[PDB]
C-alpha cells in the first residue's frame, strides 16, 4: 500500500495528539521540505538557462572563475552524498525488520541524495558562467536543510537516542555538514560580496572544478574529437 | 595519434642539441645565444605540451 | 564551398565562444518560445504536473499537521473532507488548480492556513495558466512557418532587359492569403578587401531592387520577377561569365519580409543563390495565362529558364558598346 | 476581358499545377486560420468533441480493467465512481475537459492509471483550449474585413492639375476610428514586351503618389483624392484618350494599407481601375464643407464627376508645348 | 473658425450621408471594438446573461418534456437532478456555461438529447468566453488611450535656425518608458485652389521634417524641437506675418506614430496649430539641464517662449536680401 | 561627466516637475503594464483577493438578511446552502469566482437576489480574468528584454576606408532566431549653439548609416561593422583626434530595433558611445572563419583591435589634401 510510516500501526501512527513534531513522521515529512524547494527552484533555471545552449550556439571554455572555497565544497558535498547513501541504507535495514513498508527511513533522504546532485551541477551551471547573481536560492536551501535538521536533531535529544543508535550519528553529521555547507558566507560577506557589502591555453586541468580534476571530463572532449580529425601540435 | 605526436616533437629537441653542440663557436661568434635559448623554450614548452 | 545561408532558409553560423550566459538570463521568454517542440511540450507538462505535485505537497502536510490523517478521531470536523492518503491530496490539487472541483474534497473552515494554501494554489495556478498557454499560443502561432509556402526560384539568371544587364529572379506566393506590405532585401555577400587592406568576411553590402520608384515594396498575387539593374554603384559591375562556376568567392542572398495578413505577425522569407546556381544569358519563361475569366498561373514551370542570346562580358565593358 | 483584382478585393488569380503540395503540411496554423466559418466551425467542434470521445473511450477502458461495469460487487471502490455505462464515461469525460467537474462521477485513488490519464486529458485538454480559443479569436479579429468599409470611388478620373495631367482616384473612411501609417502603393499592370523580346503577361510596375516629399503615407479622416503626377518616368506617359476603352489591357491597381488602431492588426485595402473605368477630362467634386463648428462629408457625392476643358491627347504630347 | 482636428487630438468630421449600410454588418468586430464603455460592459452582458437565458430555456424545456417537471414521480431518473423550477434550470444553466459545477443539479445519463444540448452549450460558451475576454482585452489594450501621455507645446513657433526661417514645435514624452520608431507626419491643411479651376476644400499636403537625413524618424526621449525648414518647395514658403490672424485658413496637424514599447500595439498622437497658435518670431526655452550626472528636464518650462528678432518679412522675401 | 544613454540602454533622464499628474489616470492600462514586477505582483494578488473579499462580504450580507446564520433553524431551506460563518462564504465567493464549484455550498432558487449576485461576481469574475492575465501575459511577453541578447561593441572606432573617415562599430545578435526588418538609427548629441542666438542644450542630430542604397536596414546574422562615412553634410566633419579626450561634449547613440521572430512584438535596442570610448585609427579584426562547411564566428574577437595608420586631422582637413 505504501503509506508514510505504515498502516501496520494500531490503526496509525498519524495521530499529533502529543503535538506537532513529536511525530517521526512529521518531522521527516518537515525533512522533505527544502529538497522539493530545490527541485523545483532549480530544474526550470537549469533547463532554461544551459538546456538552451544546443548546437550552433556552443560554449565559452575560457575564464572559469572558482567561486572560493571551491575545493572544500565539493570534498563536503562528496562526503554528504557518502552519508546520505548511508542513511539510505541505514532507513533500508530499518525498514525490512518488520513489514508494510514504512516509507519516510528512506525517502526524505532520497529527495535530499537528488538535491545533492543537483545542488552540486546548479552550483558547476553557475561557476562556470562566472555569475553570482544566483545562488542565494541555494543559500536559503541550506539554511531550510539546516533548520530541519536540526529540529530532527533536537527532537532525536528529546527522547534520549543518543550515540548508540546510528540516526542520531547520522543526523548530527548532517546537521554539521549542513553547518559546513553555510560555506556560502564567505561567498556573501568574507569574498566578493555580491549581495550588499587567460589566453588560447587549451590545457584546462589546473583550472576545472575537482571531479573534471578527479575523473578528467575535459578529456573527453579530446578523446571525441580525435575522431573523424587527426590531432596535430 | 598523441603518441605519434611525441615523437614528432621529441625528435626536434634532440636534433637542437646535436645542432648547437658541433656549432658551439660560431654560436658564440654570431651572438645570438638568446635567440637558440627562445628556441629551445618553444622546444621544451611543445615536448612539455 | 561554404555558404552563408541555405537554399530553405536557415543560416550556418555556429557562434563560438560566447563570453557571457547571463545576458541569456536576463529574459526568459524568448528563450522559452524559442526552444523546440519535444522541449516547449515537456516543460509544458513538466511546470504543471511539477506545480500540482508542489501544491499536493503543501495540502498534504496540511492534512498531515491538523492530523486528519490519522483515523482515530474525535467527532471533531477536519481539515480538507475524505484526504486520506498523499495521491487523494494530489487529486484535491489537480481538483484545485484546473478548477475541476468535484467534491468529495472540499475545503472546510477550520484552518485558516488551509484558506492561505488555496489563496497562494489560486493565484499561482492563474499566473502558471495565463504564462504557458499563452506561451504555447504564442509557439504555435509565430509567422517563420509562412516561409516554407513562399516559394523562389531555385535558379538566378542575368540577361539583358532594356539595354542593361539585369540581375533577375522569381518569388512565389502559394496560398491564397496575401502578404501586406512585403519588401525585398537583395544582399551580396563576398569577402572583399579595401584600398587601405582591410579585409572583411562576411560583407553584406546590399543592391536595389529595381522597382520603378527606387523603395521596395512589392505587391506579390502572381509570381513577380524580381530584377535588379547592374549600374557602376552596383557591386555587380565586374562580373564575368566565366566567374560563374564552383568556388567562387560570391554569394546572394534575398531576403523577403512582410505581416501575414492572417496572423497578423511579421514574417521573414529568405533563400541563397551561389556562383554556380546562377545561370548566364537566360530567361524564365512566362508562366502567365488567362482562362475563363480569371488568370492562371503554371507553377510546375516555375524555374524553367529559356536562353537567349547575351553579350558575354561585364557590364562596365557594355558601357563600352 | 479578364481582370486581375475584383473591384471589391477579391484576386482573381487560379494557382494551377502547383508540385509541392508537402510544405503545405509543414504550416498547419496558417491553414488553420484560412479556412472558411462552416470549416473553422466543423474543424473547432469536431476537435473538442473527439477530444472528448477519445478520452471517454480511455476512461471507458479504465472502467472495464477495474471490472466497475459489471455490477457483481462487495465493498471494493471503483477508480472512477457511478460509471455503470458509457455515456456515464463521455458526461465523465466532459465533466473532465472542460472542468464543469459535478461530483456524481469523481475520481477515488484506485486506480494509478487513472490519475494517469487525468493528468493527460487535463494537458490535451489545456492544450487544445489554448489553440483553439486563440485560433478563433485570431480567426474572428483578422484586418481583413476592414477593407470592407475603406470605401474607394467607382471611377478614376485622368485630369489637369497644374499645367501637368495627373491621374486621379478617390478613397474614403467610413469610421470614427481611423487607421495609422497608412500607405498608397499603385501599380499599373499590362502585358509588356521588352525591347529585347522579352514577354511579361502581368507586369507590375509601380508609379509614384505624388505627396510632396515623395513618401506613401497619408493621413485617411476626409475623403481624399489621391493623384499620381504623369511624368515622363511614369508608364502613363503614352496614354491616349482615345486608347481608354474596353479590350484594352491597362490596369491600375491601388493597393492601401495601414495598422488599424483598434485591433492592432494591420489590414490591406485593395482595388483596380481598368482602362473603361478611367474618365478622361473629368474631375471629382468637392464633397467637404464647413459647418456649424464641424466639417460636414456628403457621401452621396462620391464617385460624381463635372466635365473639365482638356487636351485631347497624350501626355507626351503636352510636353510639345 | 472650426478646426479640423482639435488641441486634444479628436477629428472634427461629421460623415453624414452613408449610402452603403450593409458594409458596417460586413465587420462586426470592428464595431463591437469601436462602442463606447458602457455599450461595450452593456453588450459584454447581455451577451453572457442572453446566452444563459437561451440555454436555461431548454433546459427548461428539456426537464419539461420528460416530466421531471411534474414532481409525481416514480423510480425513474430524470435528464437533470433535483430541477423542479425554471429558476433552478436558469441555475443549472449558469453551472454549466462558465463551469462553475456544484453538483447538487447535475445531468444524468437516462436523456441522450440532454447530453446533446450539454455538447451544444459547452461549444457555444467556449466561443462566447472566447470571443467576449479577447474583446474585452482589445479593447483595454489598445493604445489610443497613449496620446493622452504625449504632450505637445501649446503653440507653434517661427525664427530663425541656420539662417533659414524653421517651424518649429515641441514635442514631448511624459513617462519612462519608450515609443520604438516614431515618426512625425506635418500636414499643412487649407483650401487651395488649382490653376486650372479645381477648389480642394481640405487640400492635405506633406511638408518634410527636417532631419538632416530626410526620413521622418526620431528618438523621443528628451523632449526635442521638431522643426521644419520652410524652403521654396515648401507651402508655407509665401506665408507672411501678417497671415497669423485668426479668421485665416491655416492649420499644420501633427502626427507622431509609432510602436509602444510595453504593449506592441501602434499608436498614433495627433495634434493641431492654427494661425493664431503659430507666433512668429519667438523660439522655445532651453529647459533641458544637467545635474549629478543625469540630465534633468524642467517640464514646467515647456511651453515658454522667448521673443527674439527676427525678420517680419516673407521666407521668399528673406531671399531677396 | 554625465551621459545620455548608459550602456546598458536605460536613459538617464529625471523628468522633473510633471505638471498634469490627472492625464496619467486616462489611461491605466500603460500604467499597469509599467509597473515594476512585485508591485505587478502585489496588485495581480490584490486585485484578486480584494475582488474575492468584496463579494465574500456581499453573499454573507445576503446570509445575514435571510437568516441563515441563525443555528435555531426549521426547515426553510437557505439561499445558499452550509454557510454559517464569514469564512464559509469566503470559501464561497473563492468557489464561485474561479470557478471550482465544490457542492457542499451551492446556490439554490429560494434568493433571486442571490442569482444576481452569482450573475455580478461571474461577469466580474470574468472582466479581472480577461484584463489581469492578459496583462500579466503582456508583461511577461514585452519585447524590451529581448535587447539584452544584442551585443554592441563597448567601443567604437574610426578608420579609413574607400579614401574617407569612417565612423565604424560593432553590433551583433547572439541568438538563432532573427530580428525581422532590423534598422539603425545613428544619432549624435550634443549641445549646440545656432548662428542666431538659440542654444539647443541637447540636440539629436541624426548621421545616416551609410548602407549602399540610401536606406538604413540591416539582415543581423553574423555580427557586422556597421558604419557612417564622414561627409561634409555630416556634423563629424570637423571632429580632430584631439577631441577625443574625456570631458568633450560628445555623443553618439545607436539605436537597433525591429520586429522580434519569436514572440512577434517590436523591440528596440540602444547604446551610446562617448569621447573617450570613440578610439582613433583602429579597426575591427576579421571575426568571421569558416569551418567544416558552415561558417564560424568567434565572439571573443569582438571589440580587439589593430591600430591601423591614420592622418591624425580631421575629415575637413582630409578634403585639403
Amino acid at each position: 500500500p505504501l503509506a508514510f510510516c505504515g498502516s501496520e500501526n494500531h490503526s496509525a501512527a498519524y495521530r499529533v495528539d502529543q503535538g506537532v513534531l513529536n511525530n517521526g513522521c512529521f518531522v521527516d515529512a518537515l525533512n522533505v521540505v527544502p529538497h522539493v524547494f530545490l527541485l523545483f527552484i532549480t530544474f526550470p533555471i537549469l533547463f532554461i538557462g544551459w538546456g538552451s545552449q544546443s548546437s550552433k550556439v556552443h560554449i565559452h571554455h575560457s575564464t572559469w572563475l572558482h567561486f572560493p572555497g571551491h575545493n572544500l565544497r565539493w570534498i563536503l558535498t562528496f562526503m554528504l552524498l557518502f552519508v546520505l547513501v548511508c542513511e539510505i541504507a541505514e532507513g533500508i535495514l530499518s525498514d525490512g525488520v518488520t513489514e508494510s513498508h514504512h516509507l519516510h527511513l528512506y525517502m526524505p533522504a532520497g529527495m535530499a541524495f537528488m538535491a545533492a546532485v543537483t545542488s552540486v551541477v546548479y552550483y558547476h551551471n553557475i561557476e562556470t558562467s562566472n555569475f553570482p547573481k544566483l545562488l542565494i536560492a541555494l543559500l536559503v536551501y541550506w539554511t531550510l536543510a539546516f533548520i530541519t535538521k536540526t529540529i530532527k536533531f533536537v527532537k532525536f535529544l528529546d527522547h534520549a537516542i543518543g550515540f548508540s543508535q546510528l540516526r542520531f550519528c547520522l543526523t548530527g553529521l548532517l546537521v554539521i555538514l549542513y553547518g559546513m555547507l553555510l560555506l556560502v558566507e564567505v561567498n556573501v560577506i568574507r569574498v566578493r560580496r555580491y549581495i550588499f557589502f587567460d589566453l588560447g591555453v587549451r590545457f584546462l586541468q589546473p583550472f576545472v572544478n575537482l571531479l573534471s580534476k578527479g575523473t578528467y571530463w575535459w578529456m573527453n572532449a579530446f578523446i571525441k574529437t580525435a575522431h573523424k580529425k587527426p590531432i596535430d601540435l | 595519434d598523441l603518441q605519434q605526436l611525441d615523437d614528432t616533437t621529441q625528435l626536434p629537441l634532440l636534433s637542437h642539441f646535436a645542432e648547437t653542440v658541433e656549432g658551439l663557436t660560431t654560436i658564440r661568434a654570431f651572438r645570438y645565444e638568446a635567440r637558440f635559448q627562445q628556441k629551445l623554450l618553444e622546444y621544451t614548452d611543445s615536448n612539455n605540451i | 564551398r561554404a555558404r552563408f545561408v541555405s537554399k530553405k532558409g536557415n543560416c550556418n553560423v555556429a557562434h563560438k565562444n560566447i563570453r557571457e550566459q547571463g545576458r541569456f538570463l536576463q529574459d526568459v521568454f524568448t528563450t522559452l518560445v524559442d526552444l523546440k517542440w519535444p522541449h516547449t511540450l515537456l516543460i509544458f507538462t513538466m511546470s504543471f504536473l511539477c506545480s500540482w505535485l508542489l501544491f499536493a505537497m503543501a495540502w498534504w502536510l496540511i492534512a498531515f499537521a491538523h492530523g486528519d490523517l490519522a483515523p482515530s478521531e474525535g467527532t471533531a470536523e477536519p481539515c480538507v473532507t475524505s484526504i486520506h492518503s498523499f495521491s487523494s491530496a494530489f487529486l484535491f490539487s489537480i481538483e484545485v488548480q484546473v478548477t475541476i472541483g468535484f467534491g468529495g474534497r472540499m475545503v472546510t473552515e477550520e484552518c485558516p492556513l488551509a484558506i492561505l494554501i488555496l489563496i497562494v494554489q489560486n493565484i499561482v495556478g492563474l499566473m502558471i495558466n495565463a504564462i504557458m498557454l499563452g506561451s504555447i499560443f504564442m509557439k504555435t502561432a509565430q509567422a517563420h512557418r509562412r516561409a516554407e509556402t513562399l516559394i523562389f526560384s531555385k535558379h538566378a539568371v542575368i540577361a539583358l532587359r532594356h539595354g542593361r544587364l539585369c540581375f533577375m529572379l522569381r518569388v512565389g506566393d502559394l496560398r491564397k492569403s496575401m502578404i501586406i506590405s512585403a519588401t525585398i532585401h537583395m544582399q551580396v555577400v563576398r569577402k572583399t578587401t579595401s584600398p587601405e587592406g582591410e579585409v572583411v568576411p562576411l560583407h553584406q553590402v546590399d543592391i536595389p531592387m529595381e522597382n520603378g520608384v527606387g523603395g521596395n515594396s512589392i505587391f506579390l498575387v502572381a509570381p513577380l520577377i524580381i530584377y535588379h539593374v547592374i549600374d557602376a554603384n552596383s557591386p555587380l559591375y565586374d562580373l564575368a561569365p566565366s566567374d560563374l562556376h564552383h568556388h567562387q568567392d560570391l554569394e546572394i542572398i534575398v531576403i523577403l519580409e512582410g505581416v501575414v495578413e492572417t496572423t497578423g505577425i511579421t514574417t521573414q522569407a529568405r533563400t541563397s543563390y551561389l556562383a554556380d546556381e546562377i545561370l548566364w544569358g537566360q530567361r524564365f519563361v512566362p508562366i502567365v495565362a488567362e482562362e475563363d475569366g480569371r488568370y492562371s498561373v503554371d507553377y510546375s514551370k516555375f524555374d524553367n529558364t529559356v536562353k537567349v542570346p547575351t553579350p558575354l562580358c561585364t557590364a562596365r565593358q557594355l558601357d563600352e558598346d
